[PDB]
């Protein structure tokens, strides 16, 4: 699950730029044509305040950062592992609601002792 | 034909013997029942030279590393040549009427673009991804 | 025919004897009541050769590990051949009028694309998933 | 007929006696009042052979474990055969005019696809779920 | 007729005497003012056999435990038979013109599907829930 | 007529004397100015029998405890009979032309369904809630 | 021709010998089966001069560093010349009727703009990105 | 012509010698096969003077610091002149019929505005950004 989260963050945690070239039902654009467009929109040479001037038939789309609750997956993983190894959940740098105080806390720390 | 239409560049067409060109012309004429016999040799040669040039300039190269000419290059160039000859004849006939006799053809409403406008161009489009933009590239 | 049209590739067609080709031509001529008797042999041969090349180049390979040519390959190539002969004849007739006698056929509005434009091509489309994009792949 | 059209594969059709084939041809000719008498035997044989092949390749197998040929297989194959003979005849007639006399039929607007284009194909569609995708599968 | 058309399966039709079949044929012929007198007996017999088979294979069974043939089964089969004979005659006539005389009928192109295309099929549809999907099932 | 058409089941019609049937036939013939005089007795008898059967099978029972035949049952069965006789005559005339004389009727665009296709069926629809689904049930 | 039409600017055209111009004029005349033989030399020369000027002023430069004239520059200029000659002739013929003989061509509905209005202009559009705005620039 | 039409203002046109004007008129007459020979010199001169004035008043200045006359200014003024002469002749001919002979041209649906209404005006529009508003300004 840890490996899966890491790979998922790389693919889905960050937005990616999608430049679409040509008119819809228009002239076809070939690979060599896209090499010149790639040179204009290269994220390597782009800076924060670059501005783009185009004709109507160039579209700068975004692949958004797609939401997933990797934090909750980490919490579940840490809960499964800590409860299996007999440690309290707090040892995994994970907090949980209502369990941090009162007789709930007394019981879990008593079980550990 | 010995030099096939797909083996010949525009420069090569100009270099061919009259017989080698006539063999390719003869093959193009097989794509119509009429053979376009009332159209002169120069016009058929011009159409074939133009089709060769247009294959190599507009229908060459790649989309997502797939060749843009996906079908057989021979028959593509022949259909493209036939499309041109039919446009030199005034276009595709919809209705023909003579000495009482009449025929109408189911050619209408094909679309606005060049290759859509005759039967040979509609056949050529299938060889060439139907003019669709399948190209993709990455940054590294 | 002994070498069936589906067993023959473009190279094989060129290698067939005249009689072997004529058997396949004869089979294609069975798909029209007129037999296209006023078209010459070379035009029927060109159409069949082209249908073979087009089957092997455009209507081959797989989509989601299914064959793209799902139907009978013999009848597919024959219908594709018949489609081509009818396009060399000027297209599908919608109306015919002669010495008083007239007929109109149900043909029009079939669609803009190559195979949709004649009855034989509409039959050929059923053999090849109707030109639909059923292909799928995974990463591993 | 003794060997019924639904009992016969494409291989079986080729193996039948001339009389056995002629009995099936005779049955298909019952589906038109004209009997297509001006169309030769080879064309009727080609249509039936093609219908048999097309049944076994395009209209076979299952959807959600239901057979894709839901109706009577004999009549489905005969209607598919009749559809093919009518397409070999040039299509479905919408209007016919002769020496004074004229008739127009209700045939138009049936749709773009192969089986929609003649009355026999419209009948055949009812036997094959009207070409609908009722298939379903599970993982286990 | 003594054996009624609804009492007869496809197997039973083949087993009937010539007179028993002729009685059912005579009943079907009452559904047209013309009696389709220029169609031969074999064509009328084929239409009835096909209607019987099509009733039993396409219009049998249940939807939500309702029978899918809701109307009178005799008249359903007779209208289905009449629909077939009219399709064998070339379709429903929209216009007829002769020696000066002309008539046009309100056929109006009621729809694309098989039973919608003639007056007898439109009558047959009313007996079979108009081809609607009223079926329902539970899990237990 | 003494046994009125609404008092007669399909089984009862078959049992009536020739004069009792002829009285009902004569009543149906009053619904057209032409009396359909060029149609034979058997065809009018078949239409009436079919209207009786169709009333009892398709236009019987209840919707929300209201009878589905809301109008007068005699006139409903007569109009349904007249609808059938007009369909046996080839349909409703839109235009008639003879020796110079022409008439066009305001019958066009009536609708797609069986009873909508002739004036008698449009009248019959008003008696049966215009084929609407007013049925309702409770659980207890 | 030795000086090809793509090697020649508007200034160069005016400087050519009469024979050099006539060779290019002869090449343009190959693009119609009629050769526009009833138009005078000056009109053909004016069209070519205009096509050269229009290539260099309207169909030159770059979009996203791609050349705007993507196709073969010779054939683009020849088609642009042929478009102009056909417009000087009154436009593209849709129907022609003479001494009984009539032809109609599939030509209509092509669109409102200059190059869309004739077959030569539709061919020319394919060489020049179909007039699409593919240009892009950056700030640095 | 020695003074070119693009070098000449409205004031300059009035100052030209008769031969200098006649050279420009002769160049405009090259843009039609008919030369508008049945239209007098004064009318051709009025059209050219008007085109010169209209270039300098309506098709001058800049948009986003780009010249609004982007194409060749000579050919723009000649096409604008030809557009005017054709409008003085009653507009663009769609159909012409004479002693049996008829022609129809693809010209309809061109659009509502002045330059869209003839072939010469459609050519002229391409030189002037197709009447599009590309202008931009900043505050400083
Ligand atoms: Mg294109």
């Amino acid at each position: 699950n840890e490996a899966a989260i890491n790979q998922a963050i790389e693919l889905h945690g960050f937005p990616q730029r999608h430049v679409k070239v040509g008119k819809e039902d228009g002239a076809p654009v070939r690979d060599n044509d896209l090499r010149r467009v790639r040179t204009i929109f290269d994220p390597r040479t782009t800076d924060a305040n670059t501005a783009y001037f185009t004709g109507q038939d160039v579209d700068v789309e975004t692949l958004e950062a797609h939401n997933f609750d990797y934090s909750a997956i980490h919490e579940m993983d840490m809960r499964n592992l800590t409860t299996a190894l007999g440690l309290p959940l707090e040892a995994g740098n994970v907090g949980a609601d209502g369990l941090g105080s009162g007789k709930p806390a007394e019981l879990r720390f008593a079980l550990l002792k | 034909p010995d030099p096939s239409i797909d083996e010949v560049s525009k420069s090569d067409w100009d270099a061919l013997t009259t017989q080698e060109q006539d063999d390719i012309i003869s093959q193009v004429e097989n794509l119509s029942s009429t053979g376009w016999v009332n159209t002169s040799r120069e016009r058929k040669a011009e159409a074939i030279r133009s089709a060769i040039a247009e294959r190599d300039t507009l229908y060459s190269g790649n989309m997502s590393r797939l060749p843009t000419l996906d079908g057989d290059a021979e028959y593509f160039t022949l259909y493209l040549s036939a499309h041109k000859i039919q446009l030199f004849e005034g276009g595709e006939a919809q209705s023909e009427s003579g000495e009482g006799g009449s025929v109408s053809y189911s050619t209408g409403g094909g679309g606005e673009k060049d290759l859509q406008k005759t039967r040979y161009g509609r056949m050529a489009l299938e060889y060439v991804w139907e003019d669709n933009s399948i190209a993709a590239l990455r940054t590294y």
